[PDB]
RNA sequence: GGUAGUAAUUUGUACAGUUUGAGGGUCUAUGAUACCACCCGGUACAGGAGAUAACUGUACAGGCCACUG
């Protein structure tokens, strides 16, 4: 239901995730450059 | 094996930035990536400073963070940082600390009259022993001669006997004399421990133990030349008594170990108030030959060493004098935070902090070096790590209360 | 006297793992019902990794006519 803390997997929980590490990306715009605070619309 | 633990080239720039963010998170948790692959355990990619624990992966770092030990260590580090920023005490605070130290000295401290009463006790001992052992004699040692122990501290007497006599036989016939004599009662074989019938103070008799008398005289001199030392040592001893660290049977440190630590602090201040028996001034002195050095005898405002003499008290141009309370707070800072008791020896003889590897010492808990017994660990009574942590917590709490 | 080893037993610390417990959720307006067909979002944050006791094994400090001369 909610995006996981690491690797951004909804169904996968953070503890359950066994995938290789992935960059943390802003969910609002899926942008690596812009975080939640720096969203272009904000 | 010479390659990096994590290769930036293999990872993309986006991946590299993500890994850098992950490592920043790990840094906030005190987890630091290994600069190079360890030869013994190259698998580990990170290390935890709090526990000094190798971590294979970032997820393992989070798992370690979940562990209670990491939380306890981070709490300890937070307490240390909080203590670090405490301001030095104001002049009123220093005066109050000095007044408290003086009050503690008056309440529980050995004075001249107590020494005269103890000399009277030794005189009674000499009177009763004279009939049977005219050759043998008695002297004060330990807390008695030092004047740095409490007034309630048990009498300590040492026997001088001829070379032909042997320490076990001498102690045995001394025990017999204590048996028959009416003056001494509740006598036990145990040193010989008894309860004085008239004075009412616990009494202990010893034979040989020349090193104890030497250290006691050295500390007596250090107290005499240094006036601030005695109040500081008495206050520190009172703190140990309150915390129960003074009691040996419970795993606490011996009493005079606290005085040794106090003199070590005074010697290691930024402006040294007391000198070191061994220093760079001595010709041929070295840490490798430190064991060869030894202390021979105590002179008035002078010391004797063999492999030459050193002054008991430093003689410097306009030597600084500061209040006793200021020295006490400085000692609290020196031992609670400034001094790592784990792996640094409290070596009075040498200015340099003797490493444990030099003496092949445990490196586990509080460690103190005897002035005359280089090979003896006077803190061996403290053999439990929980008790060691208890002493550190008590010292830090005392610093916080007084700062 | 020093070094280490040491069955049967005695303390202390955790818990890699098992399992029992209350709690935790918050977030409803966004319906799709009935045993006619059961599941989408707007109220609702941040860059934040989620237990304490009973239980199993494993190294580590002390105790033990343990243990040694
Ligand atoms: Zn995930």
């Amino acid at each position: 239901g909610d995006r996981c803390y690491n690797c951004g997997g909804l169904d996968h929980h953070a503890k359950e995730c066994k995938l290789p590490p992935q960059p943390k990306k802003c969910h609002f715009c899926q942008s690596i450059s812009h975080m939640v605070a720096s969203c272009p619309l904000k | 094996l010479e390659g990096p633990v994590i290769d930036e080239s293999v990872l993309s720039t986006k991946e590299l930035l993500g890994l850098q963010q992950a490592e920043e998170r790990l840094k906030r948790d005190c987890i630091d990536r290994l600069k190079r692959r360890p030869r013994n355990y190259p698998t580990a990619k990170y290390t935890c400073r709090l526990c000094d624990v190798l971590i294979e992966s970032i997820a393992f770092a989070h798992k370690h963070i979940k562990e209670k030990r990491h939380k306890k260590n981070i709490k300890e580090k937070q307490e240390e940082e909080l203590l670090t920023t405490l301001p030095p005490p104001t002049p009123s605070q220093i005066n109050a600390v000095g007044i408290a130290i003086d009050k503690v000295v008056q309440e529980f401290g050995l004075h001249n009259e107590n020494l005269e009463q103890r000399l009277e006790i030794k005189r009674i001992m000499e009177n009763v022993f004279q009939h049977k052992l005219p050759d043998c004699s008695l002297r004060l040692y330990g807390s008695s001669c030092s004047r740095l122990g409490f007034k309630n501290s048990d009498v300590n007497i040492d026997i001088q006997f001829p070379a032909i006599m042997s320490q076990p036989d001498v102690l045995l016939l001394v025990q017999e004399c204590l048996k028959n004599s009416d003056s001494f009662i509740d006598v036990d074989a145990d040193v010989v421990v008894c309860r004085e019938k008239q004075s009412g103070l616990l009494c202990k008799v010893s034979a040989g133990n020349e090193n104890a008398c030497l250290t006691t005289k050295h500390l007596t001199a250090l107290g005499k030349l240094e006036p601030k030392l005695v109040p500081l040592v008495i206050a520190f001893r009172y703190w140990a008594k309150l915390c129960s660290i003074d009691r040996p049977e419970e795993g606490g440190l011996p009493p005079y170990v606290f005085a040794l630590m106090a003199i070590f602090f005074l010697q290691q201040r930024k402006e040294p108030l007391l000198p070191v028996y061994l220093g760079s001034w001595i010709e041929g002195f070295s840490l490798s030959k430190l064991g060869n050095f030894n202390l021979q005898d105590i002179e008035k405002d002078v010391v004797i060493w063999e492999h030459g003499q050193v002054s008991l008290i430093l003689d410097v141009k306009h030597q600084p004098s500061v209040p006793v309370g200021q020295l006490w707070v400085e000692l609290l800072r020196f031992y609670a935070l400034e001094f790592n008791l784990a792996d640094l020896v409290i070596s009075i003889r040498v200015k340099e902090l003797v490493s444990r590897e030099l003496k092949d010492w445990p490196k586990k808990r509080i460690a103190i070096e005897d002035p005359y017994s280089v090979k003896r660990n006077v803190a061996r009574t403290l053999n439990s790590q929980p008790v060691f942590e208890y002493i550190l917590h008590c010292l830090r709490t005392t610093y916080k209360y007084f700062a």
